[PDB]
RNA sequence: CAGGCCUUGACAUGCUAGGGAACCCGGGUGAAAGCCUGGGGUGCCCCGCGAGGGGAGCCCUAGCACAGGUGCUGCAUGGCCGUCGUCAGCUCGUGCCGUGAGGUGUUGGGUUAAGUCCCGCAACGAGCGCAACCCCCGCCGUUAGUUGCCAGCGGUUCGGCCGGGCACUCUAACGGGACUGCCCGCGAAAGCGGGAGGAAGGAGGGGACGACGUCUGGUCAGCAUGGCCCUUACGGCCUGGGCGACACACGUGCUACAAUGCCCACUACAAAGCGAUGCCACCCGGCAACGGGGAGCUAAUCGCAAAAAGGUGGGCCCAGUUCGGAUUGGGGUCUGCAACCCGACCCCAUGAAGCCGGAAUCGCUAGUAAUCGCGGAUCAGCCAUGCCGCGGUGAAUACG
């Protein structure tokens, strides 16, 4: 959930980016 | 004990800013720091006159150092020697061209932060407080005055019971923003410990 | 010629046309049912134009901007309501009768601190 | 000027001081005397005076206590008969010493 | 232990790591605003004075 | 062509200094498209009421700082005399471009 | 806290003394602090051809008076905050009853959010509170237009982009509005219930404002300050450690145990703020953190910026799982003298407990509760899931 970094939500709530939430 | 300042309350309406100018936040710290450590020395050597006021305008370099005395015969001096130094000790500190004007006071009887400073010294005097208070209070009434209240704080007597006296008369709407009522704090330093004045002056209603 | 209509409703803001003619209706540059395509309470706001039996006689051209997705179709109940009584005096039997006139005041309240979220007060210990 | 409320207030105040103060302006002394229908009724009155040793002067029957009455008349207190025959005539009494002899004063109109 | 570092914070003579801030009128490092070069303590008192330009108390 | 600027923090100043530099432009020459209200930059900060430790019931203040634009159309030598000498702000800012 | 140092002391001011005096650049030892040490030479007040000499600031050394203390006492205090409690209350003046404490008013009847108001009454007034004055959303208008719009003819490289325009929108300054003033029903009134008009009635919904006071409440550690206590040290510099230690227990919170769901590509809608060695557009290097260049902004004109949930169709098919992200190994990047203690971000791999929680217990009456995302302040960076603000979706129920 949004506590996996790796992922879309868990990139979004710890606001940072990396391979799983680019920027566009 | 709760009750919002009087002073930064009424802030909107009534009473006018004792310090109106402008600065972007690149610069407004020192124009802070600067409009401070002036009343640093006004309200030193000038308090012998006793000011209740020191409103203080800008614009670009220059500054207004309105001070407003119930006293101006020491703040003038003997001729215009006096304010002389007091304009160097001023731009002495202060990179500016530094003004200076002065209003007085139409009843040092009807400014709030006169009457505080009046018993804050009487206390230092070792009056008598009840006395001390019901007085500076059926002074400010006696003298054109809507409402008065006076508050002292602890040790009076130097008491090792800290007490709090309390001295009103005519009315003091606190609730009320067209209140115009004037307010001032003095302290008291005497011996047995510190002390405290709070000066309510209600004066016109609207 | 248009018929305008003032549409507002919390923090959205709806500005609508109607044209007389076919029955279509734009919103921002893009189909009406395009646009509000998977809300299934979008099709609730052209219901002023369903209590006047008007739809077909209206071409309705909308660009609502600020709020939410549904925020801005409340606003629009407003501008297809207000803008069908501005050219039609006697279309105030809808806009009253049937309630289609409030911006509804229904707006969101100020956190107060010491509030999570304006009301819910945080958790109690005691212990 | 003055908001819609201070008139009605303002207004509503002017009619009760009125209301009850119609005839409790005129002197704005201590009246040298008082009259007064049943003492025991208005004995808060009748104290009043006595303790400002205001001589008092009212019409009692029975129903009140003569001994603290300075000057007594002893007579019907309630049907409105008798209080206008000496009403009367201690008003008609008065005026006689000022001058402006006159016929009785309203009191008919359904006298029973 | 509190006047030798209100003037060791003025000092920078040592790493720009280390040039922390502090109230100005009182020896508080903490809750100190950028802006007005006071703490939370100082700000209310001197707004409620006044003496803060164009600082009014909120009423929203 | 001209463009000025009015920073500050008062609006009743700043509104009234703000539209005398509306009829004494228009009587120098050029028209000036009227007092423009630009919208206002808030700048609100939280204190806690106390000194010590009370983290609930504490107080905010605001700073506002009103902005308004005011353009003058065409640059006379006429003008240049009414403004370049008339400053009075009494605690307000006023810029000048091109 | 251990260790290594400094005493007219890191900061104030006053006075005395030969020397030098304003200042700049170094070196030796050392963990740094500190201690020792090598180099140019000064516009000043002035007798003076000059040498030279007096000398005022500042500076350096000695000495002196004293600085300094986050050392104790918040029951010695100021200031300020929390609290009962937005509670309807709390008092004074005169008169009156009482030997007096003290009543009376402020009780009683009716009404209201309320000592709100009316009617009563040995009382009649008044003050502090309540309400009102102040700010926000509201409905509308005047003034003002570089945000805004084929809204209208217009040209348009096909993006409000260009002309061109204040009608919209908005921005923000000022006003109008709502007052039991209209109709019905009850009554002596205050007043209530019911209805029309209206964007909005009976304080319209939220703020700011919290009475004499109570907790010998809280704070001497923000500060102020009475007394006490310390002074080659309870002061002061600095290097490192420490506040992050951990067999446990409580509180507050975050993420969840899943299909009203998790995951991927693609597509939409907010508000409020914020930005000069600061927010970074567009590029290229990199799976990425981020990094090389580089347009634009003094900022309704550029940037942070992507809002997310939601919309489209696509894969998992009930599985400790594509549910859930702790733990640990390995490889990195940014700020910074320094990430071992003890930073956050990033990539691969580890994929722990938990399948809805005993007894107990917390919040909320409408844009509320729940749920999703964003800013700000503090700040080099940040252990922020915190706090203060903002808005999108939007309920359940109130017999008593
Ligand atoms: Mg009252
Ligand atoms: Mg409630
Ligand atoms: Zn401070």
């Amino acid at each position: 959930g949004k506590g996996d970094r790796r992922t879309r939500r868990g990139k979004i709530w710890r606001g940072t980016y990396g391979k799983y939430r680019p920027r566009k | 004990g709760n009750k919002i300042h009087p002073i930064g309350f009424r802030l909107g309406i009534t009473r006018d800013w004792e310090s109106r100018w402008y600065a972007g936040k690149k610069q407004y710290r020192h124009l802070l720091l600067e409009d401070q450590r002036i009343r640093g020395l006004l309200e030193k050597e000038l308090y012998s006159a006793g000011l209740a006021r020191v409103d203080i305008e800008r614009a670009a370099d220059n500054v207004a150092v309105t001070v407003h005395v119930a006293k101006p015969g020491v703040v003038i001096g003997r001729g215009g020697e006096r304010i002389r130094v007091l304009r160097e000790e001023l731009a002495k500190l202060t990179g500016k061209n530094v003004a200076l004007n002065v209003q007085e006071v139409q009843n040092p009887n009807l400014s709030a932060p006169l009457v505080a400073q009046r018993v804050a010294e009487q206390i230092e005097r070792r009056f008598a407080v009840r006395r001390a208070i019901k007085q500076a209070v059926q002074r400010v009434m006696e003298s054109g005055a809507k409402g008065a209240k006076v508050i002292v704080s602890g040790r009076i007597g130097g008491a090792e019971q800290a007490r709090t006296e309390w001295a009103a008369q005519g009315r003091v709407p606190l609730h009320t923003l067209r209140a115009n009522i004037d307010y001032g704090f003095a302290l008291a330093r005497t011996t047995y410990g510190v002390l405290g004045v709070k000066a309510y002056i209600f004066l016109g209603e609207v | 010629e248009q018929y305008y209509g003032t549409g507002r409703r919390k923090e959205a803001v709806a500005r609508v046309f109607l044209r007389p003619g076919n029955g279509k209706v734009t919103v921002n540059g893009q189909d009406f049912n395009e646009y509000f395509q998977g809300l299934v309470r979008a099709v609730a706001a052209l219901e002023p134009l369903r209590a006047v039996d008007a739809l077909g006689r209206f071409d309705a051209y909308i660009t609502v901007r600020g709020g939410g997705k549904s925020g801005q179709i409340d606003a629009i109940k407003l501008g297809i309501a207000r803008a069908l009584v501005q050219y039609n005096p006697d279309y105030r039997a809808k806009l009253k009768p049937l309630g289609f006139l409030t911006r509804d005041a229904r707006v969101v309240e100020r956190k107060k601190y010491g509030k999570h979220k304006a009301r819910r007060a945080p958790q109690y210990s005691k212990r | 000027e003055r908001p819609k409320k201070e008139q009605v207030r303002l207004k509503h105040e002017l009619e009760r001081l009125q209301k009850y103060l119609s005839g409790f302006r005129l002197l704005k002394r201590l009246p040298d005397a008082i009259f007064v229908v049943d003492p025991t009724k208005e004995a808060i009155a009748v104290r009043e005076a006595r303790k400002l040793f205001i001589p008092v002067i009212a019409l009692a029957d029975t129903d009140s206590d003569p001994d603290l009455v300075d000057y007594i008349i002893p007579g019907n207190d309630d049907a409105i008969r008798s209080i206008q025959l000496i009403l009367s005539r201690a008003v008609d009494l008065i005026i006689q010493a000022r001058g402006g002899v006159v016929e009785p004063s309203p009191s008919y109109a359904l006298v029973q | 232990a509190r006047k030798a570092l209100i003037e060791k914070a003025k000092r920078t003579p040592k790493f720009k790591v280390r040039a922390y801030t502090r109230c100005v009128r009182c020896g508080r490092a903490r809750s100190v605003y950028r802006f007005f070069g006071l703490c939370r303590i100082c700000l209310r008192e001197l707004a409620h004075k006044g003496q803060l330009p164009g600082v009014r108390k909120a009423s929203w | 062509k001209i463009r000025i600027k009015l920073r500050g923090f008062d609006h009743k100043t700043l509104d009234a200094s703000a539209q005398k530099i509306v009829e004494a432009a228009r009587r120098s020459g050029a028209q000036v498209s009227g007092p423009i209200p630009l919208p206002t930059r808030v700048r609100r900060f939280t204190v806690i009421r106390g000194p010590f430790k009370h983290k609930d019931s504490r107080e905010h203040f605001e700073l506002r700082t009103h902005n308004r634009l005011v353009d003058i159309i065409n640059p006379n030598r006429k003008t240049i005399e009414q403004l370049m000498t008339l400053d009075l702000p009494t605690g307000v800012e006023i810029e000048i471009k091109t």
